[PDB]
């Protein structure tokens, strides 16, 4: 019906690893379709990044490709190894090789790749406010990119999603969740899901 | 260098009200176009124009209205924003030469529409130390912001050491949490951590700052409330470093 | 079946 | 097997007419009505084969009527000298009394791209049963067309293709008659 | 007298051996005089005037551009090639023949035979004539292909002679659209 449909959602891959983002495409006024693939990074606008206007022919950029594939009306894109870099929203478009018809940009699919920690260190800390003692929030932080931090289980406490930081300088990376609360709740138990007791570490505050 | 660029970055309205969106390049680009990204999925052209010319396709039938006298300029307006809609605008340029042209596209416009402007609230800023237990087991310092009760999710944050504004060891939520369930609250919190070595934490000549930036009204707006009137403003909160 | 259409190249200004 | 497909196009200014069509070894493939913006095609039957968007070819018809306004600029506005067409009028069966025919009448060799073909029934204007052909192209870049009028062949019936270009001073009247 | 300016434009083309060759060409016209050519050997814009210079230099600075009509041997080609194949290059129509003497008149007098065969598709066609059996090679005058404009052709090929009695003239028409030769006679009588 001249279209483009694309993986839905978000996809979640390790750090260097390998990458496949299905596309097909369907055509009815398209005589001849040419094929694209734009990026999206964080706070940024999509530009292009893969390119094929010839049946068969298969186009490469920044370690990504995609073949331009007619027997299977697909256009899938991979990578052998992801990089961090690499976490952006990928969009599947589809014009015609005249170039008089305006792209067919598909729904867009989510890849955040999650860092490779190598050394884990399951810890939960707590910390006060600068202002008073009497505030006082709770932090997850140095586990596996693997642990699934779920959250806002209950609702008077509040639970945010992983993050991961980068320290340039010191050249290393550490995933991190907070969690905080106004009832008189303990830190350790907060993340009482997403946690393995026998493993992370509890200090006596 | 090339740039192209739509404003405003953000943008509230209320119901029936006439929104403008402005786009430039100065690409020399023959023809522009109007995305509309919705939360769902899909972008949906809503207008395009080649050259001095627009043409309607795809989404004008939702009530907009398109203008460009200049190549460079392409502006969108809302006919009438109804109602509670929760929508991002992009803008794209690409060149006329007969062949598929790249597109180039522009940051986006949001946009959100509410039936009171009494449910806009700038947020507030905490700093939270690190804690002792961190330095000694870690040998590093984690600091938490935490930015509550905001309305709408329109801020940006940032961290400052002794006044310069750092990158390295910060992370931010990609996404703030909804404070309370009602829809007729829906006040939003965000929270930040920036972790330096224990040692750089230890110095009680380094200071530290998070700052979080607010897109709110403008004081061209009607304010009635005898509440400070939530305009756009920086809020911050610091710690100085602790033996 | 569906026949192409070859474009013509914009000229300049 | 060696043929020849053309996609040929043009644009006239100040009459604002265009024309787009498709050419196959000599003959038209279709061309696409700019007035209903619709795919004719020359044989009905290649439209049961085949199909074709209208919008691209509109595309290209706004692009040459651009370049156009450059390309008469840039000649420092250059103007074209016509051309008279040469017509010539034929049946495309050998004549046999009250065995239908079809008289063709072929303008050959002239531009710009705009003629008056009328036939005439004994001095009369007829248009009931006539039909005609755009313009086709020709690789020394000059057009052609053909009228068509099916007839009965008679003894007291007596046929003229006039035809009228501004190459011509005069409209050209080409004969037809059962003593041929 | 308003005067009047021309703009033409022809993508064309050209298949050798069915589509184990093609050459594509990508023309543009002003007064019916090619001022810039792409060409699929070239790859690139040439202006055949100097004044489609500007254009040339100009299309060329375009890897986009030129990357569409480098592409267009297969895109554009061969595909238009594969859609109307079944009707265009397979087009197969039979001519009807018919065979005339040009004037009512005694024998032994000057005549010229007209062999008349209308309606057929593609244009290769031979067309040979017959006295008594020995095919005639002299004499012969044709018209050449007749376009009718409606994916049919025309031709007629005369023959001049002297009828005698009891001559048989033969015309015999070859062309694909028949597995066997059409041969249709003509009898001199008296
Ligand atoms: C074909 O005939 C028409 C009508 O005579 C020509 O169009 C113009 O028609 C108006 C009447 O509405 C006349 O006043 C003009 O003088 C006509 N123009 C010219 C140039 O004669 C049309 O031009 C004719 N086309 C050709 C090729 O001769």
């Amino acid at each position: 019906g001249d279209s483009v449909t694309q993986t839905e959602g978000q996809v979640t891959v390790s750090e260097s690893k390998s990458l496949i983002i299905n596309c097909t495409y369907s055509t009815t006024s398209i005589a001849y379709p040419n094929l694209f693939w734009y990026v999206r990074y964080p706070g940024e606008g999509l530009q292009l990044l893969l390119k094929v206007i010839t049946a068969g022919q298969k186009g490469s950029s920044r370690g990504f490709e995609a073949t331009y594939n007619k027997e299977t009306t697909s256009f899938h894109l991979q990578k052998a190894s992801v990089q961090e870099s690499d976490s952006a929203v990928y969009y599947c478009a589809l014009g015609d090789h005249s170039g008089s018809w305006q792209l067919i940009f598909g729904s867009g699919t989510q890849l955040t790749v999650m860092p490779d920690i190598q050394n884990p260190d399951p810890a939960v800390y707590q910390l006060r406010d600068s202002k008073s003692s009497d505030k006082s929030v709770c932090l997850f932080t140095d586990f596996d990119s693997q642990t699934n931090v779920s959250q806002s289980k209950d609702s008077d406490v509040y639970i945010t999603d992983k993050c991961v930081l980068d320290m340039r300088s010191m050249d290393f990376k550490s995933n991190s969740a907070v969690a905080w609360s106004n009832k008189s709740f303990a830190c350790a138990n907060a993340f009482n899901n997403s946690i393995i007791p026998e493993d992370t570490f509890f200090p006596s505050p | 260098g090339g740039i192209i660029t739509q404003t405003p970055k953000f943008l509230i309205g209320q119901e029936g009200q006439k929104l403008t969106l402005k786009c430039q390049q100065n690409f020399n680009h023959d023809t522009m176009y109007w995305y509309r990204q919705d939360s769902g999925k899909g972008l949906r052209l809503i207008y395009y124009s080649i050259t001095e010319n627009d043409l309607q396709k795809g989404d004008l039938s939702e009530g907009y209205d398109a203008s460009r006298e200049k190549k460079s300029s392409f502006s969108l307006t809302v006919t009438s924003a109804q109602k509670n809609e929760m929508a991002v605008f992009l803008c794209a340029s690409s060149l006329r030469t007969g062949a598929n042209s790249d597109y180039t596209f522009g940051s986006g416009t949001r946009l959100l529409v509410i039936e009171d402007l009494n449910k806009v609230f700038p947020p507030e800023v905490a700093v939270f130390e690190p804690s002792e237990a961190e330095i000694s087991h870690t040998q590093k310092a984690t600091l938490v912001c935490l930015a509550t009760g905001f309305f709408p999710d329109h801020v940006e944050l940032s961290w400052w050491v002794n006044g310069k504004e750092v990158h390295s060891g910060v992370c931010t939520d990609p996404q703030p949490l909804k404070e309370q369930p009602a829809l007729n609250d829906s006040r939003y919190a965000l929270s930040s951590r920036l972790r330096v070595s224990a040692t750089f934490w230890q110095n009680p000549r380094n200071h530290f700052r998070c700052q979080v930036q607010f897109y709110g009204l403008s004081e061209n707006d009607e304010w009635t409330q005898d509440r400070a009137k939530p305009v756009t403003q920086i809020v911050s909160a610091e710690a100085w470093g602790r033996a | 079946g569906v026949y192409a259409t070859r474009s013509s190249a914009v000229r300049l200004r | 097997e060696e043929h020849v497909i053309i996609q040929a196009e043009f644009y006239l200014n100040p009459d604002q007419s265009g024309e787009f069509m498709f050419d196959f070894d000599g003959d038209e493939i279709f061309h696409v009505d700019m007035a209903k913006k619709e795919t004719v095609w020359r044989l009905e039957e290649f439209g049961r084969f085949a199909s074709f968007e209208a919008q691209g070819a509109l595309a290209n018809i706004a692009v040459d009527k651009a370049n156009l306004e450059i390309m008469t600029k840039r000649s420092n506005y250059t103007p074209i000298t016509n051309v008279p067409p040469e017509v010539t009028v034929l049946t495309n069966s050998p004549v046999e009394l009250r065995e239908p025919n079809v008289l063709i009448c072929f303008i050959d060799k002239f531009t710009p791209p705009v003629v008056n073909v009328t036939w005439l029934r004994n001095g009369k204007p007829v248009t009931t049963g006539v039909s005609e052909t755009v313009f086709l192209p020709r690789e020394d870049h000059l057009f052609r067309k053909f009228h068509y009028l099916p007839f009965l062949p008679s003894t007291e019936d007596v046929y003229d293709c006039r035809v009228e270009h501004w190459g011509l001073d005069e409209p050209l009247l080409k004969h037809w008659e059962f003593d041929t | 007298t308003r005067p009047r300016f021309l703009e033409q434009v022809k993508h064309e083309c050209h298949f050798f051996n069915g589509t184990e060759r093609v050459r594509f060409l990508d023309r543009y016209f002003y007064h019916q005089e090619e001022y810039v050519r792409f060409d699929s050997d070239v790859g690139e814009y040439r202006a055949v005037t100097e004044l489609g210079r500007p254009d040339a230099e100009y299309w060329n600075s375009q890897k986009d551009l030129l990357e569409q009509k480098r592409a267009a041997v297969d895109t554009y080609c061969r595909h238009n090639y594969g859609v109307g194949e079944s009707f265009t290059v397979q087009r197969r129509v039979y001519p009807e023949v018919t065979v005339y003497p040009a004037k009512t008149q005694p024998l032994q007098h000057h005549n010229l035979l007209v062999c008349s065969v209308n309606g057929f598709y593609p244009g290769s066609i031979e067309v040979r004539w017959f006295r008594n059996g020995q095919e005639e090679k002299t004499g012969v005058v044709s018209t050449g292909l007749i376009q009718n404009g409606d994916w049919t052709f025309q031709t007629l090929v005369m023959l001049e002679t002297v009828p005698r009695s009891g001559e048989v003239y033969t015309c015999q028409v070859e062309h694909p659209s028949l597995t066997s030769p059409l041969t249709v006679e003509w009898r001199a009588g008296s």
